[PDB]
């Protein structure tokens, strides 16, 4: 049996054995595989059951819709595109010339105009999975070093974090890239600092803004968030700064982008940002067993609405984005994507209640400003959380200054 | 009328019978020397010497005048003392019943008795033990007083027994406990209570307060800070029904009274229930065939805050007032971090147990889970009811801020407020112990 | 009024001294461990900064200005030297009250209660008010809004590092190198205004 | 740290300091123009087609090779010819002559212009082999020649000659030009009918045909004005009707 | 003898930058281009060593109220000497110098090594001591410039080594490298390395 | 030409205008006028004083004596003084020595406190005895192989009102000394000869200021002894410069002169009833035979005494006949010895190792109470620590343990 292994192989990993080094990823597999079994010694000789193993088991299980529905986007998007530029035996030509594309017609699928879920499925798979498996393997060699260098012991975290960072990628970004990318975040942002629990930046997201940064070609413009060969054209957001509600229309299908096709997911960008219903879907079971804060999200909501509201009361005769609505700004962008896995990062915001509104309030406005009156960005979220969380330490400092004078008053 | 509304009263199992009857005869006993805060012994007994009830046993070095008397009469069959030769107990084995008597006064002669004299008969009976200080929990200095003393007539501890079965047999000791206590007092005396009836004292600076809502409603630090809050310079003292009652039996009978109404309940007892027994009796002879086979745990006192009785340790504290018998949770299970605990208990909603209201659950001694850093999903915040920051304070307490930790509000703080903290935390700390150190650290300090 | 207001938010958020021109950073890193000394260290960069700037505005164009003592007499060559005294003198009365009235603040400061002279940021102001060509009420208003800014930065720098004292820091980069990492990513948190034509 | 001590030291450093600062800043004004004048000439000279490369041949290079004319800027009259080293911001310095806070106001933020405009045709022989015209104006001090190509007005390649200095060497997101080492030849923003305009583009395309500022990566902001810097082409301010004028005829 | 041990000293056991905090203002700046970080830190190492040199010569007759005054006054005159000698000769240089003039004056090191070295010392020590701070100032500097200038534009000093995409070759550069929070993670790696192998420089556990 | 005089004259004036206003400001924001230092809020005792400098100089210079072991550095916090009024605060070289319990009383570094403005101080202990005395030298006798007996003659015939384990400070003027003015006897010359430690030399250029302890207890009047071991460089580093003040002292003779500076002291005994146990070695005999001489020959007290004392070899021991004849007379007190490295020719019979070895494995392994007595404690601080550590195994608090040391 896989126990009496486990138990037969500890020696070799206990000081004194041939693989006396390795320590920390036996005890991983070890209790990956098994609990403990461990007592209590000293007080609190019960226990909660709850553990950082479900705590993160249960946010990587809350994306799964939203990523499924990103790469069935992902594919459909990229056959509509492939479609109407090309014809035939150009088609043929484009096709064997990429190993996205013949591979998912080796695989079974088809890559002509009446292609099937399935088929658009595999083809947004063969983008996302190799992303994935590269920022799992390439974030995984940091923190197995800084874990053996150390003598800590690794733990969960990353399992979150690799999983956040891949799906805010566009499909085409270079393999390179996102191992840079996720080096720079897991080490820079995180492992300098102490590990998880420790840090005070956003790991998922500080890796994004180096791409962003570095190499902006690869993740902004047109030409990045559609996954044909050849294919060029504007996102919602980019339309609604340049024409207003007039200018969102889908170049490949000549068809009209509606809120209901933002809502549901049927538009590009980013692999699992699209789809608001999916995603919704997802944060209502984490908020409800109490791992996110609906403190931290009324908060993003209450300060987006304010500040959008007032946008379009004061209203402008140049700017076409001074109109858009509130429930127009809630389903673009990575907006929900961000309020609902990335704002709610326990480690980075604040730890008191009085603050976690503030925190909320200013990620909202700021996400709004900087879409609104920033003509460099069309999309202002990785910016917006990255600069609340600088903030969110003098929050809590000014809530328990209040309690302090109240404790030194006698009445608390 | 005070509600508290944050809190956790802990489902488990075998709660006891609210009917007292009596326990096993018991041949030992003994005075734990490790649970006293801030205290070095000096002996005045050897192994062999034959003792008297509220004969002195030791005294204490850091607290002159300080002396812990013998609760039964016998011989001192053994001192044990651990690492660096600190004391862990002084076992008596019961033989005879000599005692050392005191002065008697009437009924109504209690509420005007000189402050000196009601401290000096304590001090000589060794009954000024009963009292602890806020803050640090120490036994008050025989040359100090207080102006609040908080009386502790209610019990929301897991599987605790009701005050009220005990006092209503013991009306009249308690009422004159009262009237000592407020003879006692600079100030006022709280007795904090439920809503239930209790028998009253006539003095007017006895005042009764209710409180209401799940645990902690019932614990001292909880009354302080609702009705006097704590400082350096501002000391409140602490005593529960009990040892009132010994204080009213000792001042009308000059005898010292070391019977104990105690609770011996768990999830591996066969019938839980109110056990009549003496202080620091023996564990092991207490819950002699009581309990289910398998391995086992006893604890002095809560789960949630109590003492493992085992080996030299086997014996009731002095401020426990039940017995904890619980199974041992060494198993391993494949995945069972994965599982959908229909049988598990969290104060989160991940898991399938809450969704069955009424639930009761066999718990055992198991950590479940690892050793990890703080994350904090909000825990601490539905447990902590009072006006405090928890998060803020407990990452305080872990990175050793000591100076920061008593701005924050540690002065207030004793290590079974802190015992729902470290129930819930996923990161399997135990703040119980760096509260200790904490407040070590500043009275050391000065 | 709308002028004022549009001038105060750039400089404190558009244009910030510390985390967008990147001035000040010496004393930024090295006293920035408490809130209580950083909000005091602001305070004390926001008076010098709002009193040095309209008077250099002054003494420029009053003095240093081409033609504006004698046709044809330049003196534009004295800018630095000018500035940098006003600077001084400012900053020696301000430690003559330090040392009286905050002795806390004097000490946990030190050798860089003199440096505040050569605090960069003091001349970046001076020196923009002079490319810029303000007037009285903008050099004012500018100066203001630059110390303030740089207040905020110092102190969300200081809240920052009081809440690492949970952190585990490799011991070589525990201090100075953990300090210029943190600092490094502030930048990139308040790199979001950088478009904006306020 | 008496009152006597204190001013005497203060007083013989100010003295002595300030003294070699005068003497070192203004005893050298002279040489300092003259240095200014060389980088001018030299500096313009080298995109006209001259290789003009410093003292070791400008005394056989200059005023041999050109010859100095002037013109109003706004009428495309030439009204005198001392142009041969000339700026127009030195004779902008009296009031706001022709005024310029109308429609251009955007590339004349200076708000300062004199009524007259130096222009160079390389007409040394009095014949229009080859035309440069400046531009000047706020947003980051942008203040350019241009040559571009046969097609509109000149021939082969400019660079966009900068006058004195440019802000930084590299400090910060900034591009007036690549320093001298431009990626420019035969660029083209010019219309002839009055109707320019330029935006960020760059890309590949300016290495012949045009639109090759970018300036800076995720700001477009310290070269807005140099981007905007074009807008003002619409003819008569900009040396009026000349821009329908290019290889027309008289001037050409 | 002294002379070599005390010009060497500050490079790396007494660092400007690593282990005090002096100049990180123009070391965040100038480091974009290994030529402007080179005359960066020749021009901060002369005007610290005369300054250094100047201030010790009449250290006794300093009053305390005017200590600020004299020492700015000396430094800044320096300053703009230089800047009116090498704008007057050397033109070519001075254009590339151009805005730097200012932040030498307020440059921490330049005041610092004043403050602490020239008010108690002798003139030719302190000569040396600037010298060797200047050195220890370039040292990172220049450790900064190379990393930015090779990884931002494939090139030092401006000859071409590595080949970009724009122009014909195989790599793509980082604009990171041309942005100051890469002189930040940059400083703070080589700190990390430098109390590595000097682990006396450790600061205490706080 | 004149834009040259106008920047001249122009710099001038705004140069001169700022010093102006700097002065103007100086003016109303120093005092500039003189304080009062009050003392015990005596109308004697007050010292006025320039308001500058630190508190230490102008106690010294007003004739009020303290603890000065490091001498003003700040690095010893011996000269903790209460401060009652307005002083300041309390800078972090304070806060290594003084804790906040007696922070708030006002006990504060004299070698940190800047006089500003007038202030009240309480001297404890009424210090006000120490005065400074030309002593005498009497013998100088050699004890040991690096130990030596001095014997001080107090001017005029006077006596120390001193306790038991007090010390005093001597001060040296400047000289040159060499080695060979030492007279070691040649029996005690059998280590010297074959280190050749003859060739060392020491010189002091500037006066200095030493504390010693003194080995003689109060009903021993108008001497002081003192036990000085030779400050030799470590072996490892031989080209070391020696130590200066026990150089100087090894070298004075019979007839000289020198100068001490007053009675000072904590390392006093307790006054309760409990076992008393007495832990020196080396050179710390000094303050072990006062107490010992103390309790017994004066006090005439009961109290139960022992005395372990650690020497090198039986080339290194000294006081033997006294502590012999205190231990035959007196059933309280019991003395033991302990060579850490006998030799052939010492023939030694007793124990041997460490004293605190022996101490433990003869008497505190086997003892009723080992927590309930009282630790006194002067040697080499290896000792020092051994000890400390085996104590605190035995549950020994730190109360019980009281230990002088060479300077803290
Ligand atoms: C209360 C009290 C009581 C004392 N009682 C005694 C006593 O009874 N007997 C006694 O001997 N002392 C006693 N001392 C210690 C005394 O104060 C002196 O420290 C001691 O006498 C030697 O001082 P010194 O000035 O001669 O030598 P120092 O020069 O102060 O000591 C230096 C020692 O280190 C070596 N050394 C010098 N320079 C260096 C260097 N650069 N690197 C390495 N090593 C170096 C020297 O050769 C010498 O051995 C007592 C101190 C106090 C506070
Ligand atoms: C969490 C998250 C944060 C994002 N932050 C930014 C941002 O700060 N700036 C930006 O241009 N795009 C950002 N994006 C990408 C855009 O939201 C969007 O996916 C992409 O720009 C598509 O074009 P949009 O203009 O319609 C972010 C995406 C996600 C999922
Ligand atoms: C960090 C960064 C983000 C960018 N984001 C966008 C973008 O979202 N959409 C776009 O069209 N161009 C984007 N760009 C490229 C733009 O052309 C950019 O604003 C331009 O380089 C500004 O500098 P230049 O015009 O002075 C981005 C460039 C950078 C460096
Ligand atoms: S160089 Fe120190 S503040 Fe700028
Ligand atoms: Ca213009």
């Amino acid at each position: 049996g896989l126990k009496k292994f486990l138990e037969d192989i500890e020696h070799h990993f206990e000081p004194g054995g041939k693989h006396e080094k390795w320590f920390a990823l036996y005890e991983a597999a070890a209790t990956l595989f098994y609990t403990p079994g461990l007592v209590t010694k000293r007080s609190s000789h019960v226990r909660d059951s709850v553990d950082l193993k479900r705590i993160m088991i249960m946010v990587w299980l809350a994306v799964f819709p939203a990523m499924f529905w990103g790469m069935y986007n992902a594919g459909g998007q990229a056959i509509a595109a492939l479609n109407h530029l090309y014809s035939g035996d150009q088609l043929a030509a484009i096709v064997a010339g990429n190993w996205h594309y013949w591979l998912t017609e080796m695989l079974g699928g088809t890559m002509s105009s009446d292609a099937g879920w399935g088929s658009k499925m595999l083809l947004g798979a063969t983008y996302f999975l190799p992303i994935y498996a590269t920022v799992f393997i390439v974030g995984a060699f940091w923190e197995v070093l800084f874990c053996m260098v150390r003598k800590h012991e690794v733990n969960e975290g990353f399992f979150v974090t690799s999983i956040l960072f891949a799906l805010i990628v566009p499909p085409t970004l270079p393999l390179w890239q996102a191992a840079l990318g996720i080096t720079f975040g897991v080490v820079v942002a995180k492992e300098v600092f102490g590990g998880t629990g420790r840090n005070f930046l956003n790991p998922a997201l500080a890796g994004r803004a180096f791409l962003f940064f570095a190499y902006p070609a690869q993740i902004s413009g047109d030409l990045v968030w559609t996954a044909a060969d050849g294919y060029s054209g504007a996102t919602a957001l980019s339309q609604w700064a340049q024409g207003g509600a007039g200018a969102l229309i889908n170049n490949a299908t000549g068809q009209t982008i509606t809120w209901m096709d933002a809502f549901i997911g049927n538009i590009p960008g980013s692999i699992g940002e699209v789809s608001t219903l999916a995603l919704m879907i997802g944060a209502a079971f984490i908020v409800y067993m109490g791992i996110a804060s609906w403190r931290i999200i009324g908060g993003v909501m209450i300060g987006m609405i304010l500040l959008s509201t007032l946008f379009n009361v004061i209203g402008s005769d140049t700017n076409a984005m001074f109109n858009m609505p509130w429930h127009w700004h809630l389903v673009l962008g990575g907006f929900a994507f961000g309020m609902f896995f990335m704002a709610t990062d326990p480690v980075s915001a604040s730890f008191t209640n009085s603050g976690k509104w503030a925190y909320g309030i200013l990620i909202g406005v700021m996400c709004v400003l900087i879409r609104v009156v920033n003509p460099a960005y069309p999309e202002g979220m990785m910016l917006a959380i990255l600069f609340a969380n600088l903030f969110a330490p003098l929050f809590d400092h000014v809530v328990v200054e209040r309690n302090i004078k109240r404790r030194l008053a006698r009445y608390g | 009328m005070i509600t508290i509304k944050k809190g956790l009263d802990l489902p488990i199992a075998g709660t006891p019978s609210q009917v007292i009857s009596d326990g096993k005869a018991i041949k030992k006993v003994a005075l734990l020397g490790e649970e006293y805060v801030g205290m070095r012994p000096t002996m005045h007994v050897r192994v062999g010497d034959e003792v008297k009830k509220a004969q002195i046993l030791f005294e204490d070095k850091k607290n002159p005048g300080v002396k812990f008397t013998s609760p039964v009469s016998g011989k001192v069959v053994e001192i044990n003392r651990g690492a660096k030769r600190v004391l862990q107990s002084v076992v008596i084995e019961v033989a005879g019943d000599d005692q050392v008597t005191f002065d008697k006064f009437e009924a109504n002669q209690l509420a005007s008795l000189n402050r000196d004299a009601i401290k000096t008969q304590l001090v000589e009976s060794g009954l000024w033990t009963a009292f602890r200080t806020r803050p640090f929990s120490k036994v008050p200095a025989i040359d100090s007083t207080s102006e609040a003393i908080f009386v502790t007539a209610m019990d929301t501890n897991p599987l605790a027994a009701e005050p009220t079965v005990v006092i209503n047999e013991q009306s009249e000791a308690f009422v004159a406990g009262l009237d000592v206590l407020s003879a006692l007092t600079t100030g006022k005396v709280y007795v904090c209570k439920k809503g239930t009836s209790l028998p009253r004292s006539q003095q007017p600076n006895v005042e009764e307060h209710v409180f209401d809502g799940p645990h902690p409603a019932g614990l001292a630090g909880t009354h302080m800070h609702f009705l006097y809050p704590v400082s350096a310079d501002h000391v409140a003292w602490s005593i529960n029904y009990q040892d009132v009652i010994a204080v009213g039996q000792l001042f009308l009978t000059g005898e010292l009274y070391t019977q104990r109404v105690v609770s011996l309940a768990g999830p591996v007892v066969n019938k839980p229930r109110l056990v009549r027994t003496v202080m620091g009796a023996s564990l092991e002879q207490l819950v002699d065939s009581e309990i289910m086979p398998g391995e086992v745990r006893i604890i002095s006192g809560s789960v949630l805050s109590g003492t493992k009785a085992t080996g030299p340790h086997a014996y009731l504290g002095r401020y426990h007032l039940q017995v904890s018998v619980l199974r041992e949770g060494r198993d391993k299970e494949l995945f069972g971090w994965a599982m959908p605990g229909k049988n598990k208990f969290s104060v989160t909603r991940s898991f399938l147990g809450h969704l069955f209201k009424g639930q009761v659950y066999n718990m055992t001694t198991t950590t479940n889970g690892s050793d990890r850093s703080m994350v904090p999903i909000g825990n601490y915040e539905k447990v902590m009811p009072l006006d405090m920051e928890p998060t803020l304070l407990l990452r305080d307490l872990c990175a050793g801020d000591s100076d920061s930790a008593v701005r924050l509000g540690a002065l207030e703080l004793d290590e079974e407020d802190l015992a729902l903290c470290t129930f819930v935390c996923p990161g399997k700390y135990e703040y119980g112990q760096l509260l200790r150190e904490c407040l070590d650290k500043i009275e050391k300090e000065g | 009024m709308e002028h004022y207001i549009s001038l105060l938010v750039k400089s404190i958020f558009i244009e910030n001294m510390a985390l967008s021109f990147f001035l000040g950073m010496c004393t930024f890193l090295a006293v920035s461990k408490k809130v209580k000394t950083s909000f005091g260290l602001g305070i004390a960069v926001i008076v010098v900064l709002t009193i040095s700037v309209p008077v250099n505005n002054l003494v420029y164009n009053l003095v240093l200005k081409p033609d504006a003592l004698v046709e044809g007499v330049d003196l534009s060559f004295l800018n630095f030297i000018t500035f940098i005294g006003v600077i001084a003198a400012l900053v020696q009365i301000l430690e003559m009250i330090l040392d009286r009235f905050f002795p806390p603040l004097y000490n946990a400061l030190g050798i860089f209660l003199p440096l505040i002279t050569v605090n960069c940021a003091i001349f970046g102001g001076v020196s923009f008010m002079v490319q810029r060509d303000y007037s009285f009420a903008e050099s004012v208003v500018y100066g203001f809004g630059s110390g303030v800014g740089w207040m905020l930065a110092i102190v969300a720098l200081a809240g920052i590092r009081e809440k690492m004292k949970y952190s585990d820091v490799p011991p070589g980069l525990r201090g100075l190198g953990i300090t210029f990492i943190t600092a490094g990513l502030m930048a990139l948190g308040f790199m979001s205004f950088s478009g904006v034509q306020l | 740290d008496s009152i006597k001590k204190t001013l005497f030291v203060v007083i013989a450093l100010s003295l002595v300091c300030s003294i070699i600062v005068s003497a070192a800043a203004v005893g050298l004004r002279d040489k300092q123009k003259e240095n200014a004048a060389l980088d001018k000439q030299s500096k313009i000279l080298q995109v006209a087609g001259i290789e003009a490369k410093g003292s070791k041949q400008i005394v056989e290079l200059f005023n041999k090779s050109i010859e100095p004319r002037l013109v109003d800027f706004n009428t495309g009259d030439f009204v005198e010819g001392d142009a041969a080293n000339y700026d127009q911001r030195k004779a902008a310095k009296e009031a706001s002559e022709s005024i310029k806070l109308t429609a251009e106001q955007d590339k004349a933020k200076i708000q300062r212009r004199a009524n007259v405009g130096v222009v160079y045709l390389v007409k040394d022989g009095d014949k229009t082999s080859k035309v440069i015209l400046p531009v000047h104006g706020n947003g980051l001090w942008s203040m350019m020649y241009a040559f571009v190509a046969v097609e509109t007005d000149g021939n082969t390649v400019s660079g966009l000659t900068y006058y004195e200095q440019g802000e930084t060497p590299g400090l910060g997101g900034e591009v007036e030009n690549p320093a001298w080492r431009a990626q420019w030849v035969g660029k083209k923003l010019f219309d002839e009918n009055h109707k320019p305009a330029i935006k960020i583009v760059k890309g590949g395309a300016p290495q012949g045909s045009e639109h090759g500022v970018d300036g800076l990566s995720g700001a477009t902001l310290t070269s807005n004005g140099v981007q905007n810097t074009f807008d003002f082409w619409l003819g008569d301010m900009g040396f009026g009707p000349f821009l329908t004028k290019v290889r027309d005829g008289g001037l050409n | 003898k002294e002379l070599k041990k005390s010009v060497l000293a500050p490079v790396l056991d007494n660092n400007p930058i690593a282990l005090q905090v002096l100049g990180v203002c123009s070391a965040l700046a100038v480091t974009t281009k290994l030529e402007t970080a080179f005359v960066m830190t020749l021009a901060v190492m002369f005007v610290t060593a005369l300054s250094n040199f100047f201030v010790s010569l009449i250290r006794n007759h300093i009053p305390n109220s005017v200590r600020i005054i004299v020492q700015m006054a000396i430094i800044a005159s320096l300053v703009i000497v230089v800047d009116q000698i090498l704008k007057a000769y050397l033109y070519d240089i001075s254009k590339q110098l151009s805005v730097f003039v200012g932040l030498i004056i307020t440059n921490c090191i330049v005041m610092g090594r004043a403050e602490a070295f020239a008010m108690k010392s002798e003139p030719i020590p302190s000569f040396i001591d600037g010298i060797g701070n200047g050195l220890g100032y370039g040292f990172v500097l220049m450790t900064v410039g190379f990393f930015r200038e090779l990884l931002g534009s494939g090139k030092l000093f401006g000859l071409e080594v590595l080949p970009l995409i724009s122009n014909g070759g195989w790599y793509q550069p980082n604009g990171l490298m041309l942005l100051a929070p890469s002189a930040f993670f940059l400083i703070g790696f080589m700190i990390w390395a430098i109390r590595t192998f000097k682990p006396e420089q450790v600061e205490a556990k706080e | 030409m004149s834009t040259i005089i106008f920047g001249v004259v122009m710099f001038t004036l705004i140069i001169l205008a700022l010093v102006l206003v700097i002065l103007f400001a100086k003016s109303k924001l120093v005092p500039t006028g003189d304080i009062t230092i009050s003392i015990n809020g005596d109308p004697e005792k007050a010292i006025v004083t320039q308001p500058g400098g630190k508190l230490l100089t102008a106690l010294a210079g007003a004739g009020v004596f303290v603890s000065s072991a490091c001498g003003g550095g700040g690095s010893c916090g011996q000269c903790r003084v209460k401060i009652k009024s307005g002083g300041g605060d309390i800078l972090p070289t304070e806060l290594d020595h003084i804790s906040k319990g007696e922070a708030r009383e006002g006990e504060r570094l004299a070698c940190q406190v800047a006089v500003k403005a007038d202030m009240d101080l309480e001297l404890p202990e009424e210090i006000f005895g120490v005065k400074k005395w030309e002593c005498t030298v009497i013998s100088n006798d050699n004890k040991a192989t690096f130990i030596k007996e001095l014997k001080l003659a107090i001017p005029d015939g006077e006596s120390v009102p001193f306790r038991a384990g007090g010390y005093i400070q001597i001060e040296a003027p400047a000289h040159h000394v060499k080695y060979a003015d030492f007279d070691v006897p040649e029996k005690y010359r059998g280590d010297w000869d074959k280190f050749n430690l003859f060739r060392y030399e020491s010189k002091v250029d500037e006066p200095i200021i030493r504390a010693y302890s003194m080995a003689n207890y109060p009903e021993e009047f108008g001497i002081i002894m003192l036990n000085v071991r030779i400050a030799t460089p470590p072996p490892n580093n031989p080209n070391v410069p020696p130590g200066q003040m026990s150089s100087y002292i090894w070298s004075l003779k019979a007839g000289d002169k020198c100068t001490i500076s007053g009675p000072f002291g904590e390392f006093f005994a307790k006054d309760t009833d409990a076992e008393m146990v007495f832990i020196g070695g080396g050179a710390g005999m000094a303050p072990m035979r006062s107490h010992i001489f103390d309790q017994l020959k004066r006090l005439k007290s009961k109290r139960k005494m022992s005395y372990w004392y650690g020497a090198r070899s039986k080339r290194e021991m000294f006081y033997v006949e006294d502590f012999d004849g205190l231990a035959a007379e007196n059933d309280n007190f019991v003395w033991h010895c302990a060579l850490s490295d006998p030799q052939p020719e010492d023939n030694w019979t007793g124990y041997t190792g460490f004293i605190h070895n022996v101490l433990y494995e003869n008497y505190l392994k086997d003892h009723e109470a080992p927590e309930d007595c009282e630790y006194y404690m002067c040697g080499p601080p290896m000792m020092n620590a051994a000890v400390i550590n085996m104590l605190k195994n035995l549950g020994v608090e730190e109360e019980n343990i009281l230990l002088d040391d060479f300077g803290g």
